[PDB]
């Protein structure tokens, strides 16, 4: 298979046609994308398969081949880009400030970018290039727009 | 029955198109991974 860096979509053929029901992040081997893409089910890059490793329906977070690789932090100060891969249309680097979800347990980072459900597991990315998270989960406010938290995993 | 096709490579880009705003929102996050506003 496919073990290359990078950012994937993830792909099904069980609806119509091919339909790209999100994306992830390959990196020291380990593909990273959220639970609620592959709903922990086994994938395929060309004719190797991936299987589950790790994951979190809380943190809506999963793992293939490895423990979760990505560490960086957005630092709460810094601009930082969603390299956005929508359904059907070229990768895009989508610059933003980030807001922030107010929580009992902490303050994450927030992004406040529209694209349609199939973009979740999009990274988001710091100044160096760094995955300080995945877009795709998070919440539709008052004006009917979408804002995602920064979801991070932990690396052990 | 689900497969992976690259996109891109990871990199900051120089002069990508900068938007969107900043929200300081109030949220729970229940055992199912769902957010909610908390008002
Ligand atoms: C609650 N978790 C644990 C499971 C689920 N989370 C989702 C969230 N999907 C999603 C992702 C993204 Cl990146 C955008 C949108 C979205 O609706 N965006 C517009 C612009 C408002 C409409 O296209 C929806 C699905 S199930």
């Amino acid at each position: 298979g496919e073990t290359t860096d990078g950012v994937y979509r993830v792909m099904t053929r069980r609806l119509l046609g091919s339909t790209q029901v999100g994306v992830g992040v390959m990196q020291e081997g380990v593909f990273h994308t959220m639970w609620h893409v592959t709903k922990g089910a086994a994938l395929r890059s060309g004719e190797g398969r991936l299987d589950p490793y790790w994951g979190d329906v809380k943190q809506d977070l999963v793992s293939y081949c490895g423990p979760w690789k990505l560490d960086a932090a957005w630092d709460g100060l810094s601009e930082v880009q969603l390299l956005a891969v929508p359904p059907g249309e070229r990768a895009k680097n989508i610059q933003t400030l980030p807001g922030i979800f107010k929580t009992k347990d902490g303050d994450i980072g927030a992004v406040a970018l529209d694209y349609p459900a199939g973009t979740s597991g999009s990274p988001i990315l710091d100044k160096c290039g760094r995955v300080i998270g995945l877009y795709g989960n998070g919440v539709v406010i008052k004006n009917g727009s979408y804002v995602s938290a920064i979801t991070q995993g932990k690396r052990e | 029955d689900m497969y992976i096709e690259r996109a891109g490579d990871i990199t900051w880009e120089k002069d990508a198109e900068v938007t969107g705003n900043s929200p300081r929102l109030d949220v729970a996050l229940d055992e199912s991974g769902d957010f909610s506003l908390v008002e």
